[PDB]
DNA sequence: CACAGTGGTAGTAGGC
DNA sequence: CACAGTGGTAGT
DNA sequence: CAGGATAGGGCTAC
DNA sequence: CAGGATAGGGCTAC
DNA sequence: ACTACCACTGTGCGGCGGTAGCCCTATCCTG
DNA sequence: GCCTACTACCACTGTGCGCCGGTAGCCCTATCCTG
């Protein structure tokens, strides 16, 4: 609802559609740097630092224990509870997915500067697959935590792959994979309710149950207004897994969520179709077992925005937004983003 | 009809010829002697299909990896299948590439005249269906300054990256015997350097330039795993393919072998040396980086099994902290060098008439000042104009004795008159090295004495010219001292192995994209493509050469 | 022989742009493959052009030019002109290489020849006349930039070049009863008739430079103004008077060589006498007064002050003529330049009403680039406008579309400010037409009837609704579209006629032939360059090249 | 010797090789500027004021009873009796010369600035052709002064001039033309001592007498090394001329001559060969009847200098030389030239 | 040692 | 209303 | 009071 | 203390 | 075999050392 | 001895580095002296 035009004036061509921002000890990060890390930040982490509607990109050391991570673009990025990021899939700078869950906790912090520990994670069992514009959003169930993974883009399989068609991307198949951090054992789950492969999906969990709203599903090319409850099974033994596609889901893709209070989030808008991006907020309340998609008061949004084709950004994490849209003077050194940030009460 | 299509068509494109000229032409010579002596547009046209790719049929005994097995793809779209939807990753750019299957089947059965020729030059048959080591000389350059154009499409820079592919040499095994069937003689000749992908991106973009050279990449390595059944003259010939990626300019190189950027004091794509340890050693420098050991170095920078700092993991890997995406050889750009080294020099005499050997501190309005006088000196004693950006004849016209004797023109102290000529020396009896086709044959004496004129130059440098070469070495005057004997051990050559031809393609490119392409986002990489690579076809240019 | 005549040839590998060397490529090429000289080689295409060049067709002066040789077989002359290229005067940064302009002239003429008789013979009229005709040539130098100086012996030329070229833009011989026009070109901004004259490598700002360079031009113009060409064609000893138009100059031309002061001036026309301030008032009603005989009585006074006055009162007693003019220019538009200026002033416009300045006259620097940056995504969305940094003409004429005004409004939450701007562009493509027609007698003579008062509610628009950025501050070029076109169409019947855009579409093949058709040796690029782009322009070889119709 | 760079910010693209310095009084007026008079000094004419070697050319203005003249290159200026510089010839920026006497004096001096009253003198009688690199240079004899105008090229005569060569010069006929600004009368005094056209030749202007000294005749295109004496006797009616080939002058062109003290100039810079320069300065010792053009000591030439293919200048007026050399065209509009100031 | 021009002379093969 | 391409495709 | 960011400039390549 | 230079920016053309 | 059509191009402005990155050090900027 | 064709030869080109609003000028006003 509050926006504010953000400066950006070093580092400000590493931001890139793809990004993700992190939310450490309340102090915001960005990952995903265009093209790979540079010798300024050899991590690809930077603390994200607006004051005063100005960015400031500084540089992030990682751990000696760390996995020095690529700059992935569209992964999926979860929390957790010292408060470890959980990145898994995005498109390397090479344009070549990773497989690779990236677990970035805080190694520790001094002078506002924070080591983190962008540890691996190898995923045994049903790793789901190379991709991106996926959704991972961990759950608690009987306490215990798991990791909901929903499909997003992936490039075709190697025996299905062609150079000709080398990037060309095909939605996931529609599974769950329920990541157990304390062992990397991912498992599918073919709901037959989540049989269109999706993507670019915002994906809110509460508990127990993951609410996929809006994405693309580029088997239909289109953007399914569909509210997929995944809920979600921890019990002693059997974990159970159980889709219901909920009413009221909204038609969005790309779209930027921010829990800008305790189960109250707000899905600024994505896209609504590739060219129609949904400049109207949504905002989503969300009973223990229940979800209200709502439509906020939409932001004043500038012209910049609203005549732009399209727009990326992500959770600064407390109930910000920041968003990106291409400023194209001359896209070629000055500023090739003309970048926001939107705050919510 | 004395002419042929493919003939016209050859005088068009090797004449640069515009289809809209050449149609004027044509209808003329029609009007004025009557004879449809020119074949008409649409049969250049057809005659195009013979030579563009997708045309001649073939095969990989091992079919490709991830490659699609049509004989029938020409000029598809460099994206690849890239998602354009907004959601996606924008793509700010028009990619037009040939499939390297089909480029280089087209390539060789545009040599296969040439093929024939050499090998039945060389002693050999026709009934010789035998695994031809066909070379290729991978070149991908960014151009720059590309004026883009109005109308439909996405809001791509005002760049290029020029994908290409010279054949260098084809060499065919004869019972133990590897016979050179066909070498490029004139091997960074724009005729040669078979383009691959235009497309109207930025190589400092790694993401659109990676997805749009992985399917290229792709493509190259599956056919450094397989063998190409092309049927030359009747008989069905087995190509082997042996890609050297070497047209590459060192900032390429290092955004695709994984490197920091040249000003890194990692300062070698060939060895994991240092800036300052090859501003000491500066000669003896096993080449050790290579697109596999660069892999391995990356996924342990990504890894950091040795749980290393960010600092001791970078000297572990010595600068792989990217993921090398190009199988780049370890080599030099000939013409990069020759533009590094002679900007260096230029500096050097920039310093000299500044005598910073004696005053190290000087302002930069005084080295502004000392610019300007070797500017003006160089106009007048070489003749040649003062240039923003350092090309390569200014490092011709300026490696020269000659220049080195107009600029001492310009410094007071002889001594420095004799380090200068003996630097320009040592690098005059290096440079035909590198920058020779085949030194071995062009200039073996420089050759067999580059490691003692490269000692020489390496102590002159850090002797007389400590000012500017202690601790912090040009990393294409360490390439020259260091790496050019082994290169040329394992390479047999280097200025055969420059962007030079690639680069000189950037000038048909623009060529065509102003004069022999649709002025149109839409068509301009697809028609320039289609045109530089006739333009580079030994078919057509034979054609051109008859009169010899 | 059953090939080609060596002027086809010639005419081949000119209108293909062919270099001498592609071109011998493909006569070799064809000769070694057919085996016969279709195509005739080198030298026999050189003996062609030597016809095609000035200093082969004899002609005379009835009465002899002024201080012009009565050599007719000068061609390519140094533009220098005997400039001392010495140390002790002044400095010679200059490769020019001209024609004479007679000895152009006359090889224009006989290149036209079968054109002025096919006119002679469509008019009614007799081909073997030799009746005075009447050549109105549009004389047209314009400054080129990035013309990258090469290296090797030579001046330390810069970086930039002045084209002068005339173009013969109609003939017309007085059958007693009245001047029928036996030719007209009809397309006179084109670039095969524009003929070079002059090509300097030199800024067409120095004054010092080009006037050493133009004023052989100026005199052999002053000469031939008072002088009948007896030039022989068709086989007849014809005549020829011309009237030289100088029109084809841009406005910073035109003031630098009328002795004008900066397009920033105050005094704003190179037509009429009137200020920038009368001309945010008034706008139309501007006669047009500014000649160069009048800009030399000015000059004059300036210099002189005969009435004594403070540098204001005499700068407004001579109108802003300041510096002597060499170039008697005619008072006019270029088409070209009004078109690209009117596009400029329509884009920052375009700007403003994004930036609603007409309520916020105060604005950000900041903020007037980001509303730059915001029609430019939209005009690259909408129109498919790139964003260009020097507005050109097809930008332009892009931009100057009831389309990109659509577009524009998307960006103006202001109805009002919407209709303003659709009027105003409404206004300004009635009027367009006009001064961009070669000639709109015919071609748009529906707007040209409403010239006046299309322009009349255009100054009024810009005073009622873009009252901003229109008081007391009217662009150079608005003046001249608005007050003064129907009276240049009265005086010459066109504008866009009488543009620099055949000049300027010509700087494209200076550079497209000092790269692939000429020498690149500063002693021998502008030679060549003027060499082809005369061919380029010839008739002859035209038509040769139009056989497919003839 | 005292040679020490100048920085010029705006305005430097205005000096270029023919410029004319003025001295007035102590203060240093640039006149002949490249291109027209612009709108920012419609007059043409500067204050040439150094400063912390940094030369401010702020625009001067003309008076009333003023012509507001051309920016004239290569004229012939001479400091004159009050102090109006006389600025005869010259190559307006149209490449045409100027006939016309330009009496540049200095009418008002109550601001900070100055205010020329540069006067349009119309010439009578055997008036010289239109001309530049000539010299005017007042002699004062018995009391009466005369301008001694001598040499110059000067484009073909209207009949000879041809468009081939439309800019040709030839080395006007060598006469000394004797002028009376009092009456704007020159006097042609075709003398056989001067066979020879002369053109960037400096001159020394000294009571009764004008020191012609190494000019450059373009018919031989040799710089002879000669120092003509024309001494002017000025008996009511018409005046007494008559020359005198002395020995001793340098070979020398487009040379700055500079009173550094009384009956002493030095003569910097110039041309001993079109593709040398001079370097040497020359001091030149002067009596009512003496002349000794003693070759001074070699300033410490800068390379910025020495291996420039031209330069040219002016006299400050102070026994100072002002002196601008092509500086880099790196870019186009990058800096016209390096100039100097060299104190003597 | 890049290379394919850039085109106008000049010199050199041929014809006659 | 600059105009001559720019080249492939579709349509005569 | 020294530690860390940091802006700038020199340096490497394009 | 107001007059003059003057630097800067807006404006015109290229 | 022609020719139209499409949906645009360059010529129309100019300058100037630039990026990107890297790496070291002179500021600066704390607490 | 003519002409016609062919080719060397001159000394250089561009393609190799981007980036951006720029210059020149005008002129009108906010800075800034200027004691
Ligand atoms: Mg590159
Ligand atoms: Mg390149
Ligand atoms: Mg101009
Ligand atoms: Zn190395
Ligand atoms: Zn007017």
């Amino acid at each position: 609802m509050a926006l504010q035009m953000v400066t950006v004036g070093h580092n400000i061509a590493l931001i890139q559609p793809g990004f993700s921002l992190m939310n450490f000890d309340g102090q915001v990060f960005f990952f995903g740097q265009k093209g790979w890390p540079k010798r300024s930040c050899p991590t690809g982490v930077f603390h994200f630092d607006i004051k005063q509607n100005h960015l400031k990109l500084k540089p992030a050391i990682f751990s000696k224990d760390s996995c020095y991570l690529p700059p992935l673009r569209y992964p999926a990025t979860c929390s957790y509870k010292k408060h470890q990021y959980i990145i898994h899939g995005g498109k390397t700078p090479n344009n070549e997915l990773s497989d690779k869950i990236y677990i970035m906790s805080v190694a520790c912090k001094n002078n506002k500067k924070v080591t983190f520990r962008c540890t691996e994670k190898d995923l045994v069992g049903d790793v789901p697959e190379p991709r991106y514009g996926h959704s991972i959003d961990v759950v608690y169930s009987r306490g215990k935590s798991m990791g909901v993974l929903f499909g997003g883009r992936s490039y075709m399989p190697s025996t299905q792959r062609t150079t000709e068609k080398w990037n060309s991307v095909a939605d996931c198949l529609p599974h769950v994979f329920l990541i157990d951090f304390e062992f990397g054992c991912a498992t599918s789950y073919i709901l037959p309710e989540l049989q269109d492969g999706l993507s670019f999906h915002v994906s809110i969990a509460r508990n127990d149950t993951v609410y996929i709203l809006g994405g693309h599903s580029l088997a239909s090319n289109i953007r399914p207004a569909n509210l997929y409850r995944i809920r979600v099974d921890l019990p002693l033994g059997t974990p159970a897994v159980n889709c219901t596609v909920l009413p009221g889901g909204i038609s969005v893709s790309s779209a930027i969520l921010t829990q800008t209070n305790n189960d109250e989030f707000v899905i600024v808008g994505g896209y609504q179709l590739e060219n129609q991006k949904r400049m109207v907020c949504s905002l989503v309340s969300l009973g223990d077992n229940t979800i209200e998609i709502s439509e906020m008061e939409t932001p004043d949004w500038t012209s910049d925005i609203k005549h732009s084709k399209i727009w990326f950004g992500s959770n600064m994490g407390n109930g910000t937004i920041f968003l990106g849209i291409p400023g194209d003077n001359k896209q070629a050194m000055s500023e090739a983003f003309y970048f926001y940030t939107l705050r919510c009460s | 009809s004395g002419l042929q299509p493919a003939v016209c068509l050859a005088i068009r494109v090797n004449t640069f010829l515009s289809c809209s000229q050449y149609h004027k032409m044509y209808r003329t010579v029609k009007a004025i002697t009557g004879r449809q002596i020119f074949q008409p547009l649409h049969a250049l046209r057809n005659a195009e299909k013979v030579l563009l790719p997708g045309y001649h049929p073939f095969e990989w005994q091992p079919p490709l990896k991830n490659v699609s097995s049509r004989t029938d793809v020409g000029i598809i779209d460099g994206l690849s299948g890239l998602a354009s939807s907004v959601d996606e990753y924008p793509v700010d750019t028009i990619a037009k590439r040939f499939r390297y299957d089909s480029a280089l089947v087209s390539a060789l059965m545009d040599m296969e005249e040439d093929i024939l020729e050499g090998m039945r030059s060389q002693d050999l048959d026709d009934y010789l269906n035998g695994p031809f080591t066909v070379v290729v000389k991978e070149s991908c350059d960014g151009m720059g300054d590309v004026s883009e154009k109005h109308g439909s499409g996405p809001a791509v820079p005002e760049k290029a990256v020029r994908f290409s592919f010279t054949v260098m040499r084809i060499t065919i095994e004869h019972g133990s015997q590897n016979v050179k069937v066909f070498e490029e003689p004139k091997p960074n000749s724009v005729l040669c350097c078979k383009p691959l992908c235009l497309m109207l991106a930025d190589e400092s973009d790694h993401e659109t330039l990676t997805a749009i050279l992985s399917p290229l990449i792709a493509e190259r390595e599956a056919m450094k795993s397989s063998e190409l059944t092309l049927e030359m003259g009747g008989i069905p010939r087995t190509f082997k393919f042996i890609f050297r990626g070497t047209g590459y300019d060192e900032k390429l190189v290092r955004e695709v072998e994984g490197l920091e950027a040249s000003g890194s004091v990692y300062i070698c794509t060939l060895c994991d040396t240092t800036r300052l340890e090859a501003s000491q050693n500066l000669v003896f420098h096993s080449i050790t980086r290579s697109h596999a050991e660069n892999l391995q170095r990356y996924e342990v920078w990504r890894s950091n099994p040795y749980h290393e700092s960010v600092e001791e993991l970078r000297d572990r890997v010595k600068g792989v902290s990217a993921k090398p995406f190009i199988e780049t050889v370890p080599s030099i750009d000939a013409l990069h060098c020759d533009i590094g080294n002679a900007a260096e020099f230029y500096k050097i005499f920039q310093l000299e008439i500044g005598e910073v050997y004696k005053h190290p501190n000087a302002s930069k309005e005084e080295r502004k000042r000392w610019q300007a006088t070797l500017d003006k000196h160089l106009r007048k004693r070489m003749n040649l104009k003062p240039i923003m950006m350092m090309n390569g004849n200014f490092a011709r016209k300026l490696m020269t004795q000659e220049t080195v004797d107009a600029v001492c023109e310009l410094i007071p102290s002889e001594e420095r008159h004799e380090a200068l000529r003996e630097l320009m020396d040592l690098y005059l009896k290096m440079k035909p090295v590198w920058r020779s086709s085949c030194p071995a044959k062009e200039c073996p004496e420089s050759l067999c004495q580059y490691s003692f004129n490269s000692q020489r130059f390496a102590e002159l440098l850090s002797t007389k010219f400590k000012y500017r070469y202690e601790g912090k070495i040009t990393n294409y005057f360490h390439k020259t001292l260091a790496h050019v004997p082994e290169i040329i051990e394992r390479d047999g050559s280097i200025g055969a192995w420059a962007s030079e031809g690639n680069e000189s393609g950037n000038k048909l490119f623009r060529r065509f994209r102003k004069m022999n392409a649709r002025q149109s986002k839409c068509y301009e990489m697809e028609d320039v493509l289609k045109h530089h690579w006739l333009y580079t076809s030994k078919y057509l240019q034979k054609f051109m050469n008859a009169h010899n």
